Parts: structure tokens; sequence; C-alpha cells
């Protein structure tokens, strides 16, 4: 009974909460904005911009330890020292990422990496 | 290496038109099976408005 | 949209790497669909333009 | 069949050798099946549901 | 001795073959380190540390089992409604498992009592319970301490043995003194153990339940110190079977336990009558089969045929108090047997494949082609004959012929050795019925339990087909004359002679995994529904019956169209509008993720793992692009791992959407 | 080093070697196995208060160098992620704030 | 038949001639290795297809080339046993 | 003789056992008892203990030898290895104990049925009973497809008539028009139209494979097999009629 009187309390603070939040006039469901409004209840620009500074900090973290461990071995015997040390620098990502793209550090020409297969000899 | 045939400038940098090809429809999947989901299980759960 | 681009996915690697893919760099010498490319080689069912 | 009486005295399997269909047949078959399977099923649910 | 058990190993994974000691230079080493885990015949070092191996794994595993016992048993003691369900079993669903209140997760908990709300549970272990007297919580408790212990125990035993055992271990291949042990002081001397705890633990106290004292006086009478009520104080004379106990509705705990003493005194007799017997037939087989895979594959075929006997006795030879009205419980206990029944003899059929392999084979492989032609023969002839009835009633059917089909009502296939197999049982002529539910009616075997039967016997004859081929074709075959050096699993031999996939005795399992599966649907289907539509159901005053599908299965199951309607998509009403209802919320979640698994597996199933490795090299290049390499070089499963990916995919999704149906149908209907 | 004092013995003087030990104990009889796993096993002559551990040998160092394996490491992280997710489920449900 | 052709990368290995199942491949003498040897297949007619030869060759790409030809199936290519095409 | 098996004390094990050991174990093992063979066991341990040497074993070793050792009833006795030794001596000989397969296995019928034929390389000449023995070969060649002197037309005639009289009852029983007052000429029709659609299946396989057994000397090829399937058709129009007319009369 209890439990079931704190289920009731949750159900009414979401009745109350999501208020603001625009829903439909004829479903009752509050509706999520994805125009880049920045501005309303239920904007997908918050997530959209936290999600991205994590995925981008998970991605430079690994790519990072990848970098500074060029060996099979490190990859599944973890350096973990040195991975928790990548882990905490990838905070500063969406700088060091852009100062090494245009500074001709992330990307490597096609001449450098196997292209695909032949297409043509003869 | 002579890019002069359309074809062949399509088949120097194939494999960027399959990797982006790739992620275009992992990014899809991914995203729309997620949010599917999360409906399915929000509204399993007596709970249609936290979709 | 995610059903059209893994089709158009799979339809182009096939087109692109018809004439020869890292794993197979001789595609082009044999028909345009095939049974396989042996057991070895890690193994290479499902290896054809045709597949 | 070469072991059975009657069939070993007319039939010694040298003209029309049955095997076991080949690799790209045996796809090709499946997916032939696969496709009409899936295609064919859904004109009945469609007359059935709107009619 | 223990100086060498050393941790220096267990950073260096992949120690243990010789294959993987070159480094994970592929993503493939990683899944041969996952694959040759347990493969302890091609492990490194000699036969001794195998026989060492061997037994350690298994005191562990059954650690792990009595771990998993003692977790149920502490469920119950201190997460479970067994309380008010022992004081009134017929009105409480049992439940010992709870959700926590996260996410909504709250709406899976439902009302089982007026002072629980979880989740029921349909493993049978309340009944189990009371058929073992546990009446407090002390004594789950107790219970609980005490598989505990033996888990700390079988833990420790299988630490030790591997290395009290040594080179010189020779008590694992004397076969005549396990088999006499075994037989003589566990199937003899522990049933008349467990025979001893009844007649002085349950007879004490069963009868004072069913004798309306819940009560018991508490621990006055409970706990034993009633020395004056008799071991046979309930019989009625009668025939064990033929009466049922009214209260319980089960057989009378007495004859279980004259039955278990009974038992025990007659595998005694038999560990003595083996001092001289019947033998010297059996002796090649006595000679060939001393090795680990061959009495492995036995073992497993042996204890899957016990699954499935117990699998058919558990239903309608109610032996546990309470447990034949609770209607899930059956259902749950009848089809968990089946299908450990179905995977244990796949697994046994690939054992002996192994066996073959590594040691010698028999006799009975040079004469393969009668033996594996015959088998095809009279799969196809069943095939053709027990499936088309199915067709023939559904075509003739449709065309509005009723009177040509294949029915009770028309051309009837009368079931003659089970309608005079009246052996069984030979009950009195009525039924029995505890509380608006029935116990137990005998099924009228008509012309559809023929057809289904049938069905049943051509699946299993087709599973038996693909794995006696692949056990007699391991070696060697008209195909491929050297299959012995490939190996016991490989993807194939090349394209070549037109194609040569699937030959190896692996690929044969492959197969007949998906034939069992198939086969024992059927077998989960026909019980589903011949049980809710001739035995389950409510009662009528006037000794009418309504069964849950109300007779659907005489007039329906003769046709493919009645099980699809009547069965898969009638009965499926429960499980597909289960969404915002507490009990079956997660039933017809999982109804959707077991198809969603399903179907994801025919990604491994149809597709093979070159072009996957094409699509991996053109992912690798955008990854090399930009200064991301993978030093573990990232390449696509293995032929023979896509097969087993793609076949536990689609078990596991078929498997859960049997599942989450049945399940969320019987807890709605009861 | 676990056997500083035992009067190791070789098959070829069982019977031959009988001076004892620092303790009492009769010598003893080391076979070389060819198992990995149990290079050594030694047979005694005699009763004998030997000190024998069943105990393992492990240290920090390479238990730490497991706890480094990528799966151990890779699952720690995993698990942490997900009961992080679940606590702050549990912390903000049904996310009000958004 | 199939088509079972050696190209010049060859280093004389054996391993394709001992792979080999039906007694196709063979070593023949050559002076374009330090192996003086690269392979030949004189008898590709015995050539079931079992690309053993292609498993078994370490070269970056095969110099051993297997080429299947199923509409070119003879009784020796396909393996046949049960029946006979002479 | 060989050095470690004299004086072994009976405490590391009996006499008797010893002897079965050695019985069991093949001679030429006896020197260097192979690895896992209870006669290694043996071997390393009466180098160690015995009347020169270690006379005495901890408690608990001598345990673990105790359950090292056999214990006098895992070994075959000498029948036993007599059973051994001459069924493997029957098997690779080409002769075969006949068994039958039973409930879920096969009892042995006490019987030597030499296996191999007559070209023992061929596998289709491995002799059965019911292939192979005298009743089935005289069955088979009394055949009216076999059967000595018979011209072709009276193979076909016996065949067609055979097959005639017994397809009738398939339709005129359980068939679509079974509960009609007529309920058997629709039988017959039926009846001769299978018997018509399989020699037109014969007279196919006649001028595609043309067998040419049944041919006499200088004829076209295939001729006897076209006549014996031609009269096959005759006689299952034959045996048809014959059938309907015995269900009409009687
Ligand atoms: C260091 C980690 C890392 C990084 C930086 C990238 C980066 C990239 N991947 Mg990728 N990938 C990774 C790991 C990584 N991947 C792993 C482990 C897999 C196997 C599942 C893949 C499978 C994969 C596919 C199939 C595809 C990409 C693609 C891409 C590109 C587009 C972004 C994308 O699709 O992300 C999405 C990434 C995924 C869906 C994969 C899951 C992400 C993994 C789990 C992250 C692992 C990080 C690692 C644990 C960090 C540990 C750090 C610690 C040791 C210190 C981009 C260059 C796409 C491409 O080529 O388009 C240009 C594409 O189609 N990736
Ligand atoms: C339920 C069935 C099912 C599912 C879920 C998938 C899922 C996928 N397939 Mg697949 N496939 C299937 C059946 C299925 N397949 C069948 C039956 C075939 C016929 C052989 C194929 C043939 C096929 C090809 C040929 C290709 C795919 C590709 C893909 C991927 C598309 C990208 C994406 O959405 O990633 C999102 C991932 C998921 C939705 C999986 C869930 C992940 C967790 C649970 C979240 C994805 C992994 C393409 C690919 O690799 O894209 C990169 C591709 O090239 N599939
Ligand atoms: C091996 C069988 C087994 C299985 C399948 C489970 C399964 C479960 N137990 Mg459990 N348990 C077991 C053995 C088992 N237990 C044993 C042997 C004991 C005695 C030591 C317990 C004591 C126990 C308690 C005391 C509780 C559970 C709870 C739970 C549930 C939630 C677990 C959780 O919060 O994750 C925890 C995950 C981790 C710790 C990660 C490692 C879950 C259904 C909880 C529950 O049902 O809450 C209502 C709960 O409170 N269990
Ligand atoms: C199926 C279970 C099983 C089996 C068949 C055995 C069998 C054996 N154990 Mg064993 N053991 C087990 C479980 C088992 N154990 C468990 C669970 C433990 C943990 C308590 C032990 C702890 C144990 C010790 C400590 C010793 C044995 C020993 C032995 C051997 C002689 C013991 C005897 O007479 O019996 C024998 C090979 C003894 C041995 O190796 O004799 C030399 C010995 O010293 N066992
Ligand atoms: C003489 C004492 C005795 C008694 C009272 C029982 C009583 C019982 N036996 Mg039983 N049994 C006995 C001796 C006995 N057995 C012996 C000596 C053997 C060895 C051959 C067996 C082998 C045996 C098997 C194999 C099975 C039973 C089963 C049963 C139960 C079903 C009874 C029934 O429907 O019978 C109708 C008459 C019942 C509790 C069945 C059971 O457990 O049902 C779940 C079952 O499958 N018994
Ligand atoms: C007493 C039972 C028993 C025992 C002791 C063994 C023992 C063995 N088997 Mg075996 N087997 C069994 C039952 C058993 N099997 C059954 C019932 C089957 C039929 C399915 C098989 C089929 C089988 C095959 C086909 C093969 C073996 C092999 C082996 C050997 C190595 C196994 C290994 O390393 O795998 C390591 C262990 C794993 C990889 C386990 C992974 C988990 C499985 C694959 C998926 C399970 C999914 C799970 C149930 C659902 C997840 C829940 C979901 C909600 C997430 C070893 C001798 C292999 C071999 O080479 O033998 C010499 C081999 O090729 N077995
Ligand atoms: C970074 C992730 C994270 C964070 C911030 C927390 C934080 C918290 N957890 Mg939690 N937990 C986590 C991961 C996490 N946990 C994981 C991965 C599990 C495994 C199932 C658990 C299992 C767990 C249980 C079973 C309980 C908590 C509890 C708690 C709270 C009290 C602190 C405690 O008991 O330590 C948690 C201990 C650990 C994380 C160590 C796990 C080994 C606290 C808010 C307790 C609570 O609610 O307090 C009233 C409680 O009962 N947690
Ligand atoms: C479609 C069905 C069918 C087919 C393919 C044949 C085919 C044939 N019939 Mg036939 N027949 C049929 C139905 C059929 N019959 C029926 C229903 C009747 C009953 C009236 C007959 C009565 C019949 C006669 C009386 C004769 C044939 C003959 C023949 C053969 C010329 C040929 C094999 C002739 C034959 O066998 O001569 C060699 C011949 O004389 N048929
Ligand atoms: C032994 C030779 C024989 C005899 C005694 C009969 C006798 C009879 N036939 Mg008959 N019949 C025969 C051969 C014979 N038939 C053959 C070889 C054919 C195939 C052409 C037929 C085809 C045939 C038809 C189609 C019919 C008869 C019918 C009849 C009945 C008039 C009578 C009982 C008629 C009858 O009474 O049917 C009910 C009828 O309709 N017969
Ligand atoms: C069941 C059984 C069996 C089997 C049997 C059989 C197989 C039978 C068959 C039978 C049969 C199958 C019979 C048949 C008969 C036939 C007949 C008897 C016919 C006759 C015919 C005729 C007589 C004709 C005539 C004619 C001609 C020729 C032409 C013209 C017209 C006329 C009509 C004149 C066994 C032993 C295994 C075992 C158990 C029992
Ligand atoms: S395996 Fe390849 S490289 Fe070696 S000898 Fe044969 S063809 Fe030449």
């Amino acid at each position: 009974y209890a439990r079931f009187n704190k289920k009731i309390k949750m159900i009414e603070l979401r009745e109350t909460a999501y208020g603001d939040r625009l829903c439909g006039k004829k479903d009752g469901l509050p509706r999520t904005i994805a125009t880049g409004e920045w501005n309303v209840r239920g904007s997908a620009m918050w997530p959209a911009a936290i999600f991205l500074y994590i995925a981008g900090w998970i991605g430079w973290a690994g790519r990072s330890y990848l970098i500074r461990t060029n060996d099979a071995a490190k990859e599944i015997n973890i350096d973990v020292p040195l991975a928790v040390t990548c882990m905490a620098s990838g905070f500063s990502w969406p700088v060091a990422a852009w100062q090494e793209i245009v500074n001709g550090e992330m990307a490597v020409p096609n001449d450098q990496i196997h292209n695909g297969g032949p297409w043509n000899q003869s | 290496q002579e890019s002069s045939s359309k074809q062949i400038r399509i088949h120097t940098h194939k494999a960027a038109i399959i990797s982006h090809l790739s992620w275009v429809s992992l990014w899809l999947g991914f995203h729309t099976l997620a949010v599917y989901s999360h409906n399915d299980t929000c509204i399993a759960f007596n709970s249609p408005s936290k979709q | 949209a995610l059903g059209l681009h893994i089709t158009v996915l799979i339809l182009l690697k096939g087109g692109l790497e018809a004439r020869g893919s890292k794993l197979m760099p001789d595609k082009m010498e044999h028909s345009f669909g095939f049974s396989c490319d042996g057991p070895g080689r890690g193994g290479t069912c499902d290896i054809s333009a045709w597949d | 069949h070469l072991k059975t009486p009657i069939l070993i005295n007319l039939w010694n399997g040298d003209i029309y050798t049955p095997l076991a269909l080949s690799i790209v047949q045996a796809r090709f078959i499946g997916l032939v099946h696969f496709s009409t399977g899936l295609i064919l099923t859904y004109p009945p649910f469609i007359i059935g549901a709107t009619s | 001795i223990f100086r060498y058990i050393n941790t220096t190993l267990w950073a260096k994974a992949g120690h243990f073959n010789k294959a993987l000691s070159k480094g994970a230079k592929t993503t493939t080493w990683i899944w041969n380190l996952h694959d040759y885990a347990h493969d302890f015949d091609i492990q490194q070092r000699s036969t001794g540390l195998i026989a060492r191996k061997v037994f350690s794994s298994n005191l562990a595993h059954l650690s792990l089992v009595f771990f998993w016992i003692s977790g149920m048993h502490l469920h119950g003691a201190y997460l479970s409604n067994y309380d008010i369900w022992l004081k009134d079993p017929k009105s409480i669903t049992p439940s010992s498992h709870l959700a926590y209140s996260l996410i909504g997760q709250d709406i899976l908990n439902s009302y089982t009592s007026e002072y629980f709300s979880g989740i029921t549970i349909t493993s049978g272990f309340f009944q189990l319970y009371r058929s073992e007297g546990i009446i407090t919580q002390s004594q789950l408790k107790y219970a609980c301490a005490t598989s505990l212990i033996a888990t700390l125990i079988c833990l420790s035993g299988s630490y030790l043995h591997m290395q009290l055992m040594s080179k010189f271990t020779s008590f694992y291949k004397k076969f005549q003194s396990l088999s006499q042990d075994h037989l003589i002081i566990i199937f003899g001397s522990r049933s008349t153990s467990l025979s001893a705890h009844q007649i002085h633990k349950m007879l004490p106290a069963n009868p004072l339940l069913d004798s309306g004292i819940s009560k018991p006086s508490i621990l006055q009478v409970i706990s034993n110190s009633l020395s004056y009520t008799l071991a046979l104080f309930s019989t009625n004379l009668s025939s064990t079977g033929k009466l049922l106990n009214p209260s319980t509705r089960s057989v009378f705990l007495s004859q279980v336990a004259a039955h278990h003493k009974t038992t025990g005194v007659v595998f005694i007799t038999l560990g003595l009558i083996r001092f001289l017997t019947m033998y010297k037939s059996q002796f090649s087989i006595l000679t060939s089969y001393i090795d680990y895979h061959i009495v492995l594959s036995i073992n497993l075929a042996l204890i899957a045929s016990l699954s499935i006997i117990v699998a058919d006795h558990l239903t309608r030879t109610p032996i546990y108090p309470h447990k034949s009205t609770s209607y899930p419980t059956i259902l749950c206990l009848s089809i968990h047997h089946a299908w450990l029944s179905g995977f244990l003899i796949i697994g046994s059929g690939a054992h002996a494949s192994i066996f073959n392999l590594l040691g010698s084979p028999t006799s009975e492989i040079r004469h393969r082609d009668p033996i594996y032609s015959h088998l095809i023969w009279v799969c196809i002839a069943i095939g053709l004959h027990s499936f088309s009835l199915y067709c023939h009633n559904d075509t003739l059917e449709a065309l509005g012929r009723p009177e040509d089909i294949f029915h009770d009502n028309s051309i009837q296939l009368k079931a003659i050795f089970a309608k005079q197999s009246f052996l069984r049982a030979e009950l009195q002529p009525d039924i029995e019925m505890l509380d608006k539910k029935i116990i137990r009616i005998t099924q009228e075997l008509g012309t559809a339990d023929f057809i289904v039967h049938h069905i049943h016997a051509f699946t299993i004859h087709v599973t038996l087909l693909i794995l006696s081929k692949g056990v007699l074709y391991a070696r060697n075959s008209r195909f491929v004359s050297d299959k012995l050096e490939l190996g016991f699993t490989y993807p194939c031999d090349g394209p070549g002679r037109g194609g040569t996939c699937q030959i190896s005795p692996w690929d044969h399992l492959f197969s007949a995994v998906f034939w069992m599966y198939n086969c024992l649907n059927v077998v989960t289907f026909h019980y589903f529904w011949k049980m809710q539509s001739d035995v389950w159901g409510f009662v009528s005053i006037q000794k009418h019956i309504s069964h849950y599908s109300q007779g659907d299965f005489s007039v329906n199951s003769i046709t493919i169209n009645g099980w699809l309607r009547n069965l898969l998509w009638s009965e499926a009403s429960q499980v597909i509008q289960s969404y915002a209802l507490s009990s079956i919320c997660p039933y017809g979640f999982i109804f959707l993720i077991g198809h969603f698994i399903w179907a994801f597996s025919l990604m491994f199933l149809f597709s093979g793992r070159a072009y996957w490795q094409e699509l991996i090299e053109s992912i690798l290049w955008s990854h090399h692009k930009l200064k991301i390499i993978p030093h573990i070089q990232p390449r696509a499963l293995s032929i023979s791992q896509g097969r087993a990916v793609g076949f536990i995919h689609y078990t596991l999704g078929g498997i859960g959407s049997t599942w989450a149906f049945i399940i969320s149908r019987l807890l709605v209907l009861t | 080093a676990e056997t500083e004092e035992g009067l190791i013995i070789k098959p070829e003087e069982a019977g031959k070697i009988t001076s004892r030990d620092k303790n009492n104990n009769p010598p003893r009889i080391v076979v070389k196995t060819n198992d990995w796993d149990i290079p050594e096993y030694q047979l005694s002559t005699g009763a004998s208060n030997q000190v024998s551990y069943i105990t393992p040998v492990v240290e920090s160092e390479d238990i730490k160098a497991w706890l480094s394996l990528n799966v151990n490491f890779f699952s720690i992280i995993i698990l942490f992620t997900v009961g992080g997710l679940i606590e702050i489920q549990r912390f903000f449900p049904d996310t009000l704030y958004w | 038949s199939h088509a079972v052709k050696i190209y010049d990368t060859c280093i004389g290995c054996t391993l394709c001639v001992r792979a080999c199942p039906t007694d196709v491949l063979e070593m023949v003498p050559a002076s374009i290795n330090a192996a003086k040897q690269v392979a030949s297949s004189p008898r590709v007619e015995d050539c079931v297809g079992c690309k053993r030869c292609e498993t078994a060759c370490p070269t970056d790409f095969l110099s051993i080339r297997v080429y299947l030809q199923d509409n070119e199936e003879t009784q020796y290519s396909l393996g046949l046993d049960l029946v006979d095409w002479s | 003789k060989i050095a470690y098996l004299q004086d072994i004390p009976r405490t590391i094990v009996e006499k008797d056992a010893l002897e079965l050991i050695l019985k069991n174990t093949p001679k030429e093992q006896w020197e260097n008892p192979p690895e896992d063979s209870y006669l290694y066991t043996v071997k390393a341990f009466a180098e160690m203990y015995g009347p020169g040497k270690a006379t005495k074993m901890g408690w608990w070793d001598y345990y673990r030898l105790k359950m090292d050792m056999p214990d006098t009833t895992r070994l075959s006795s000498e029948r036993e290895l007599q059973e051994i030794e001459e069924y493997e001596k029957l098997m690779m000989s080409g002769k075969v104990p006949f068994a039958v397969p039973g409930p879920s296995g096969y009892f042995f019928t006490g019987f030597v049925t030499q296996w191999k034929g007559k070209e023992p390389f061929a596998g289709d000449q491995v002799i059965t009973l019911t292939e192979n023995g005298l009743f089935a070969k005289q069955f088979l060649s009394a055949l009216a497809f076999y059967r000595e002197g018979l011209k072709p037309w009276q193979r076909g005639l016996e065949i067609g008539m055979a097959h005639g009289y017994f397809l009738i009852g398939p339709f005129t029983s359980l068939g679509p028009l079974r509960n009609t007052p007529e309920a058997a000429t629709v039988g017959l029709l039926c009846g001769c139209a299978i018997v018509g659609i399989v020699s037109i299946g014969g007279l196919i396989f006649g001028s595609t494979i043309k067998p040419t057994r049944f041919d006499k000397d200088g004829d076209k090829p295939g001729a006897g097999f076209i006549e014996m399937i031609n009269w096959h058709a005759v006689g299952g129009l034959g045996g048809a009629g014959f059938a309907h007319a015995l269900i009409t009369v009687f």
C-alpha cells in the first residue's frame, strides 16, 4: 500500500511536470521538439549537446589510447593507468580534436592506407 | 591512376562511400529501434506520457 | 529511410567490389555469380556480387 | 536406388546422375521461396482486412 | 603440490591452447579463446590433466547448481508469500520473485495475496516445499544454509582435485567401481534414505495439514512427536494412483514413501545381481566405449530420455500437493523438461560424433548406408503421410467438402493401440476435481490425437536422421574420403565436388538443433492445446465440464488453419493484449523481444562471412583514415561461429516467444 | 624455496639416503612428472609432519594484471555505467526536469 | 573440369602440392625464386575444386588460383562415386 | 626377466591382481609400460618401494597409491580377453556375428554371416540375408521382371494384371465418389488412368534410356522393353476390369 502511494505521488508529479510540455490536440501525449528551439520544454537540443560532448569524449579517449599504445598486446592487456589517463584527458576533445584537424594530425592522406580491392590492371 | 571515367572516380574512394553508408544505416537503425523500444517499454509500464 | 539506406548499401558495395575487394582481389576474373572462394583465407561464403 | 532389385537393372544413374543443387542454385532457390512467400502472403491479408 | 596453483596464467589469456599462443593478432582469436575454453581434450599437457579438469569442472558445476538451489530457498524464505500459500494454496498464486520499483517496473508485481505483490513463479517450488514438509521460515533458512554449505564444499573439492589427482590417478577409469557404488549407495541407499525422510517428516506433517490443522498446534504437533499417527495412516487400501488424495489432489505421500523404499530395495538388489548377470554381448560396447565423449553422450541421451519421461509423468500422475490445480505450474513442469530432453538428446548426438572422430567406432558404421537410407525413407514416408493429412483436411475444408476430411465426424483414423492402451492408469469411469478445477480426466484420444502423434513421430525421426547421419558419416564419406583429418568441426571442404558446405558432424548438429526445436515446438503446442481443450478447466455442479478452450482441439486441430486460428491467434490474445496489465506486462514485452531475436538470427543464418568481412574492411578504411588502428585486427565471424550464433539466436527467440505465449495465457486464465 | 629443508632425494636412492631432516621427517622422493601444472610430485618415505600448504600462490601484481585484462576493464566500466544509469533513474525518475 | 593456374609469385613452398587430395599439382624446376622451383597443374582434369591449395598458399595473394567452372563439370571434377560417366 | 616385476610387495599390489594386469597388458609393453597404464604406475612405484628400497610410506601416499592400482575387478578375465581376440578376428576376417536391431539395441542371433562379397572391395556385394539368402535370391529371380523363359509380353501382362487389380481399391474406396451408387466405375476409370500414366512413363523411359536386356538378338534396341510396357498397359486394363467385375458381381 505504501509503495502504491509512492507510485501515485510519482504519477501526479509527472502530470504536473509535463503540463508545460506540448502535446497534440488529439493524442494528449507530450511531444519532443526537434527544431533547434533551445528554449522549450522537451527540446532535443540539450540532450543532443550533452550526448555529442560525451560521445566525442569516449571516441577521443579511445583514439588517444590506441595512438599511445601502438601494439596488439596493449589492447588485450589494457594498460590501466594509461587508459584512465586518456579517459580523464578526453574532456578537452572539442578543442584538441579541432586543433588536430586543422594542423594535419587527425586525417591521413589516402595514399598511406589501403584504398581497397583492385578494380583494374590488365 | 587515370581518374577520368566516372566509375574510376567512384572506385577511387569506394571505401569512403561504403563507410559513410554504413554509418548512416547504423545511425538510423540504432535511433529508430531504440526510440521504438523506449515507447514499447514505457507504454507497457502504464505510462503513455513517458514516450 | 533505414531500409532504403541498407538496401542501397548492400547493392552499392556489391557493385563497387564486384571487380575486386581486399578479401578477394581478383573478383573480376570470375563470373558475376559463383559459389565461394573456399574455406581458407578466413572463409569466403557469399563473396560474389550476385551474393 | 542402385541397390533396389528392379531399379538397378533399368537405371544405373549414369545418364542424369542425381546431385544436390549447387551453392548458387541453392541460394537462388531459397531466395525465390522466401520472396514468393513474403510477397504472396500479403494480398490475402489485404483482401481480408479491406474487403 | 599446491605451490603450482599460481595466478600467473590469469593475465595470460588463451594459455590452455597452443594454437592461441601466438597472441591476439585478430578478433578471431577472442572467439577461438572462448570456443576452446572447455575443450580439455585439445588443450595443452598430458591426459592426466584432462581427467583432473573434467572431474574438477564437474564439481564446480555441482557447486553452481547447489548455489542456485540455495538462492531459490532464500527467495522462498525471505522474498515470498509462501506463508499465505501454505494457509490457502487454492486462492494464492506462488510468488518468490519481486521486482524493484524502478522505471515503473513496479507494474510487473501483481496481486498474489492481500499482503504480497510479486511475480507469479511457475517453477513449482512451493508444491515441492509442501511435499517436503517445510512450514516455518526457519526450515527454509536452514535449507538455504545447507545448500550454501554444499556450494562451498563442492567449490573447495573442485579446487582441491586439480592437485589431489595426479599423473597416476586412475579412480575415474574404474568403471566397475563407479557403476557399483553409484547404483547401490545412491540409487538404492539414498532412495531408502529419502523414504525414511518422508516416513518420518512428511507423513507426520502432510496428513496434519490435510487433516485441516494448518495450525498443527504450531510446533507441538508439527515438530514431529507424532508417533501415534501410524505410517500408513490414510492409504485407504485401493491401488497407488487409482485413488488420489481428495484434499491435495495428489497421490498419498505414504504411497510415495513406499515407492521410494521399494525402489531403493530394487536398486540394491540390482547392484547385488550385477555380481553375476547377463554379459559377454554388450562386452564389445564395454571395451570400445571407455572414453570421455562416448560416456558423456550416453549419459546425455539417458538423462534427456529421463527428462521427457519426467515431463510426461509430472502432469497427469500428480505427486505434488496442490499442484494439479496450479495449471501454470503443471504446464511449465511439462514443457521445461520437454525442452531439456530435446537439447540433451542433441548434445548426446554431438558427443557421439566427437567420440567417433576421436576414438574408434563400432561395427554398425560399416552398413551405414542401409541404416541412414531406410531412415531417410521412413522420414519421407511419415512426412508425406502425417503432415499431409493436415494438408488434405485443410484443402478439402477450404473447398467446402467437410465429409472428405480426416476428422471424427468424417473419415476417421482411430488410435487403435492407444484406445486399447487403457492399461496405463486404469482409473474408474469418471474424473477427479478439487476446487472448481479439474485434477485429471482421461484424455479421450481420437483422430486429431492420432495425426499429431504421427507428426511427433515424423519430427523425431527426422531429427534422428540428422544426428545419425552426422555420427555415421563423421570419419569419411563417398563425398569426401578424408573427413577424419578435417577434425570434428569444420565449415566445409571447399566449393569443389559441386559444393561441400556443412559436411562436418558439427554442422549436422547445427541442423539437428533446428529440427529438434521444430520437433518439440509441436509437442509443446499439442500439450498446450490438448490440456486446455480436453483436461483443464472449470466445472459445473451438474457434473458438466467447461474447459478453457471449450473443446477446440477435436474440431480445429485437424487442419493447419485450426492451429493458426484457435491456438496461435485466439489463445495469443492474452499475451498480445498484455500491456499495462500488472502481472503480464513482461510476458508481452518478452513476446516482442523473442520475435525480434528470432528474426535477428536470420541475418547470421542466411548470410556468409565474406560479405561481412568486406564491409568490415570498408569501415576499417575510415578507421585508418583518422589514425584509429585496432591492432587486434577486425575479422568477421568464422563460418562455424556464424552458424552457431544464428542457431542460438533462432532457438532462443522462438523459445522466448512460446514461453511468453503459454505463460501469460495460463496466468490470465488461472 | 618452500622446501628449503626436505632432504629431497631422487628415485635412484630410494633406500640409500636415510639422513632425515632438520625436523625428523624422512627423506622425500621427488618424481619429475611431465605435467606443467604438476611438474614434480613428491612422495614420502614414512610418517612426517610436513608443512604442505593447500592455499594457492597469488600476488597483488598478477591479480592486478588479470584485472587489467580487457574483459575485466571493459566489464567494470560498463557495470559502473549501467549502475550509474540505474541510480540516476532512481533519483530523478520520469525526467521531470526536462 | 576446373582451371588451376600457377602465377610467377610462387616461391616453391610445395604446400599446395601436399594439400591437393587428387594429385593435380606438381613441382617443376624454375629460376624465378630462391627455391629454384615453381608449382604446376598438369592434371586439372582431376581437380575436384576443394581449394585446399589456395588455403595452403602463403604468398600475399595466392600464386595458385582455382577458377570454378560449374557448367563444365566432369565425373572427376564432381567426385562421382555411385555413378560412372565412362 | 623384467626387473621391477620381481619381488614386488603384496602391499603395493596383490599377486593375482598383478598377474591379471600382466595378462591384460600386451606383452611388448611390460618392459616400458606406456603412460596412464596401471602397469606404468606399478613400475613407477615398485622401483621406489620394495625390499631393498623405501619400505614405508605416509598414510596419504599409500591411500592415493591404493586408488591408482586396479581393484582386481576392473580387469578383463581370460574368457573376456578371448571374446575380444576372437570377435576382432571375425570382424577383420570379413565375417560379422549376425545381430538384429531391437528396442534401442540389438540381439545377437549367434550366426556368422560371411559379410564381404565375392568382390571384397565392392560396396553393393556385401551379402545380406534379405537380398543374398537362398529364399531372397529365388524370390527375386522368379519375379515377372526376372523370371527365366518368359516372353516380354508375358512379363508385361503379369505385372500389369497385378497393378491394375490393386490400383482400383484406393479410388473406389475413400474416393471422391466413394458413397455414390456406382462408386466403383469411378475407381475403375481412375485405376485405368493410373495404369495408362505409368505406362506412358515407361514408354518415355524405353524411348530415352532404351534398356536392352529384354531385346532378342538383332532387334531394334529397346524393343523388348517397349513390348513389356505396352503389355503392362494391356494387363493393367485387364486387372482393373477384373477387379471391378468381381466387386460388382460379388
Ligand atoms: C576507439 C574507439 C572507436 C572510435 C574512435 C571509432 C570511430 C568511428 N567509427 Mg567505430 N567501432 C569501434 C570503435 C571505435 N570507432 C568498435 C569497437 C566497433 C565494433 C563494434 C566499431 C564499429 C564501427 C562500425 C560498424 C562503423 C564505425 C564507424 C565509425 C566512424 C563514424 C562514427 C561512428 O559510427 O561511431 C559509432 C560507433 C559504433 C557504432 C561502434 C560502437 C562504439 C564502441 C563501443 C566504442 C568503443 C570505444 C573504446 C571502448 C574506448 C576505450 C578507451 C580506453 C581503452 C582508454 C568513426 C571514425 C562507421 C564508419 O566507418 O563511418 C565513417 C561505421 O559504419 N565503427
Ligand atoms: C553435460 C553436458 C555437456 C558437456 C560437459 C559438454 C562439453 C563439451 N562440449 Mg558440448 N553440448 C552439450 C552438452 C555438453 N557439452 C549439448 C546439450 C549440446 C547441444 C546444443 C552440445 C553441443 C556441442 C557442440 C556443437 C560442440 C560442443 C563442444 C564441447 C566441448 C567444448 C565446449 C566448449 O569449450 O564450449 C565453451 C562454452 C561455451 C562457448 C558456452 C557459450 C554459451 C552458449 C554457446 C550459448 C548459451 C546461451 C544461453 C543459454 C542463453 C543466454 C541468456 C540470454 C537471455 C542472454 C566439451 C567437451 C565443442 C567441441 O569441440 O567438443 C570437443 C563443439 O563443437 N558441444
Ligand atoms: C498384406 C500382406 C502382404 C502383401 C500382400 C500383397 C502384396 C498382396 C498383393 C496382391 C495382389 C496385387 C493381387 C493381384 C491379383 C491380380 C489379379 C488376380 C489379376 C487378374 C487379372 C486378370 C484375370 C485379367 C484378365 C484380362 C486381361 C489379362 C486383359 C483382357 C481382359 C481380361 C480381364 C480378360 C505381405 C505378404 C507383405 C505380408 C502381410 C500380408
Ligand atoms: S603453396 Fe603457393 S607459393 Fe607455395 S609452392 Fe604452391 S603455389 Fe607456390
